């Protein structure tokens, strides 16, 4: 009776757009400098932003030898070709012809509050190639798995040494195909390095600019996301896949992962594995 | 034990193919397929032959055949209680009677006062708390207090898999009689996931079965609660629908035998709730509804029921197909388009035709009016179809006296079969009376006598010579 | 007593043509 | 947080059980999602013993862990390792 009248009592007496986030990010990584404030209103140029006072921040070493000499860039060097290549640097953007302040790339999305060369080497955008390796995931008897509704994937990520986050294989395109060679650097093989490169051919996905700690309002980030899909999972390809089991250079790790809305991974590669799903219809 | 272990073979066929022609397209890997595929070159467990025909398509009437079954006996879900559970595979060509038979006598099953067929969708989903509360809650007390048999789709997924989980509850409570709940699993032999663990002849009876959430392709597995699992096949194994055809021919069977106990004697009643469900649920609802067999339908959480809750109070013919048309697109929102306006302009038939069968249906209303409880509702609800039923006199409120107290509650006729409306006349009791007594119910007792049945002018000789032939027999 | 107070505490917890 | 597979499920009745309150996990750990195994409870039912929590007991019963396949011979010797320093 004492328990169920407390109960009477008790209730007697109670009754968003696409921004770089990760531009904006104060504390630029290791830079003991801050960015500046840029909230979502006055995020791009075209917004009317007139306190706006980025610092210039270049690196001591991002106007090094084969980078641009650019981290002051202020001076007469930043002469190289804007949305053309100039030499070495194909300083151009998937995005689309980026317009020049003084010599000197926009942001092509916005401000973010850092001026200066930061981190990256090349001003304006700064190509390179992230592939996608996907295959089903299948059971013991060989059907393939399956979500709620949608299916099951399996994604091979490298794990880094000193990374705090699995990363997907991709490399700076230094060379031209030898990209995945910088994400394969100590990964596949030697000369089959140049066989996965030939089987580097595979389906695209998406390019342009995208979110980074690391883009200043001067030199921002894109990449390269082409799809080869593991579609059977007894073939000579997977089996040559495996014959790729050369990767006791410098890796950390290296195992095939089922897509996970928290898969644990670097920050915008999930995205981009979102955006690989997608293109499939599997879950998230 | 043995002898309804030899009684099965000697009883029951399972069904083969003997055409072993490959089928036209490869499956997952399944190459070695004639068509069905089960386990060969071929669809073929003997000779993998075409039957001494190379005639191409040859029709499950010139591939299948059917044999004595050697997947019978007796189940435990390894791995997850310590209970045990009957099954038996069965062919789909099978009278509906000898499967009755099996049920009561070599499974010593008591002929129920009542049968709720459950349909729902196959898919999972769920609902508010305070509704699937009420819901697991009422069902399985009325599904226990008269005691029903409870008949159903097995597979580990949808309202089938939501009953489950009801019915585990009680057991899980089991305060006593823990086999009092009697559930029992119609599905179809060609979607089990590792159904081979049982196959095997003369009795599988301590019969371990694993199991693993999806660890399966199409193919399913069984829901881990229910009592009793028969299995329907045709011979295939990738194939869906082998169930309906008999289901329909089982519990329609069953709508037919009389239990006679005390002295009354009536015919078993059979009513039908659904969930979720879909169009197909639609289907079969309206085909029953128009056999007496009436219905209950929960208002919320339901594609195909929620609709029909929102329209239960719309007069007929008020309903045009455009109204539907966005009513089903508000619902579905994932294939409320993919409707071909030659569907749509049928289920406006449909509905209304059901609407229009203004008894035989009811709503639930969750929460707000008449939701007292869930069982009160089912049994208005079977009563009035009762009642509805034509007749000539007044027997039928004999009619629905005899089974209030053959379902023992009497809440019930006290609270309506004697409210008023009848006049009846107190002679007009005693074969009721009588067997209120040789059963042993001192509640209805008091209630005549409440209405005046006169002791003196009931105890006659005759039928005091009647209650000396039927004392318990156990009684010194 | 007991059966009294349950039921405070239950209410206390609930509150075409021719053709 | 991040994770690869379910054993963060693990790792909320692990704490949920930690702290010694256990309403928590029998309203949300075990309310649906995980479609654990009982077989992927012995790690926590033997901290759960140690500790002498009986609430957990009961309710990892009523998700059935089953006694008999539990309390293996190794597991044993483990249990009479730790029982309490004070007793006699």
């Amino acid at each position: 009776i004492s328990n169920k009248v407390d109960a009477m009592v008790d209730l007697l007496d109670l009754d968003g757009d696409s921004y770089h986030v990760n531009a904006r990010h104060l504390l630029y990584p290791n830079c003991p400098v801050t960015r500046f404030p840029v909230p979502n209103e006055k995020v791009p140029w075209e917004t009317e932003f007139l306190i706006y006072d980025p610092p210039f921040y270049t690196a001591e070493r991002k106007d090094a030898a084969a980078m641009d000499p650019m981290g002051d860039t202020l001076e007469p060097l930043s002469t190289i070709q804007y949305n053309v290549v100039d030499g070495l640097r194909d300083r151009r953007s998937f995005h689309g012809p980026y317009t020049v302040q003084a010599g000197l790339p926009l942001n092509p999305m916005g401000r973010t509050g850092l001026r200066g060369r930061g981190s990256l080497s090349c001003f304006g955008p700064n190509h390179t190639l992230y592939p996608m390796v996907t295959r089903w995931r299948r059971n013991e008897d060989g059907a393939i798995c399956r979500k709620s509704i949608k299916k099951m994937l399996e994604v091979l990520v490298v794990k880094l040494p000193l990374s705090e986050h699995w990363a997907l294989p991709g490399g700076s395109r230094e060379p031209g195909e030898m990209l995945p060679r910088k994400l394969k650097r100590i990964l596949r093989q030697e000369h089959w390095p140049s066989f996965e490169n030939l089987l580097k051919c595979g389906m695209e996905v998406y390019k342009g600019y995208m979110d980074d700690p690391r883009n200043t309002d001067n030199a921002w980030i894109e990449t390269v996301a082409v799809s080869v899909h593991f579609q059977d999972q007894n073939d000579v390809e997977l089996n040559r896949l495996n014959s790729n089991l050369h990767a006791c250079d410098s890796g950390a790790s290296i195992r095939w992962q089922v897509v996970d809305r928290r898969i644990p991974l670097y920050a915008n590669h999930k995205t981009l594995l979102q955006k690989a799903a997608a293109e499939f219809g599997a879950h998230y | 034990q043995e002898s309804l272990s030899s009684w099965i073979p000697e009883n029951i066929k399972k069904k083969e193919c003997v055409y072993f022609v490959e089928s036209s397209k490869l499956s997952d890997a399944g190459k070695v397929v004639c068509q069905c595929g089960y386990t060969h070159e071929q669809h073929l467990e003997e000779a993998t032959k075409p039957h001494t025909f190379q005639g191409t398509q040859w029709d499950p009437k010139k591939h299948v055949q059917e044999m004595p079954t050697d997947a019978f006996g007796d189940i435990v879900f390894t791995g997850l209680s310590q209970k045990v559970k009957k099954y038996v595979r069965v062919s789909q060509d099978t009278p509906s009677s000898v499967i009755y038979h099996l049920m009561t006598q070599h499974w010593g099953l008591d002929v129920p006062n009542l049968l709720i067929s459950v349909t729902g969708g196959a898919k999972n989903f769920n609902m508010k708390p305070r509704l699937k509360s009420i819901f697991r809650r009422g069902l399985v007390k009325v599904a226990q207090t008269t005691g029903a048999w409870i008949i159903t789709g097995g597979s580990h997924t949808g309202v089938m898999k939501q009953v489950g989980e009801a019915v585990r509850d009680f057991s899980l409570s089991s305060s006593y009689k823990e086999g009092e709940l009697i559930t029992i699993g119609v599905a179809t032999w060609g979607t089990v996931h590792r159904r081979e663990g049982l196959i095997h002849p003369t009795g599988s009876f301590p019969a371990e079965y694993i199991l693993d959430e999806d660890g399966q392709g199409n193919l399913t597995c069984l829901d881990s609660n229910h009592s009793h699992f028969i299995l329907v096949d045709d011979g295939t194994h990738g194939q869906y629908g082998v169930e309906i055809p008999l289901r329909t021919r089982l519990e329609k069977f069953i709508s037919e035998q009389t239990k006679e106990r005390g002295g009354v004697a009536i015919k078993i009643p059979i009513v039908c709730v659904v969930l979720e469900g879909g169009p197909g649920t639609l289907h079969t609802i309206d085909n029953a509804t128009t056999n007496g067999t009436p219905c209950v339908v929960v208002e919320g959480s339901g594609r195909v029921a929620d609709v029909i809750a929102q329209v239960a109070n719309l007069p007929v013919s008020d309903i045009t197909i455009s109204l539907i048309q966005q009513k089903l697109s508000v619902f579905f929102q994932e294939m409320f388009e993919t409707f071909t306006e030659s569907r749509i302009v049928e289920w406006t038939k449909k509905i209304q035709d059901i609407v229009r069968r203004r008894q035989l249906l009811t709503v639930f209303r969750e929460g707000k009016d008449g939701q007292q409880d869930v069982d009160v509702a089912i049994l208005q609800a079977l009563l009035k179809a009762s009642r509805s039923q034509d007749h000539f006199g007044h027997e039928n409120w004999d009619h629905q006296l005899k089974l209030a107290v053959a379902w023992n509650r009497v809440d019930i006729a006290r609270s309506e079969i004697f409210m008023d409306e009848w006049q009846w006349k107190p002679s007009d009791l005693h074969p009721t009376m009588t067997a209120a007594l040789i059963s042993n119910k001192p509640e209805f007792v008091k209630l005549f006598l409440e209405n005046g049945v006169q002791l003196k002018e009931f105890v006659t000789w005759d039928t005091l010579l009647y209650l000396y032939e039927n004392l318990d027999p156990s009684c010194l």
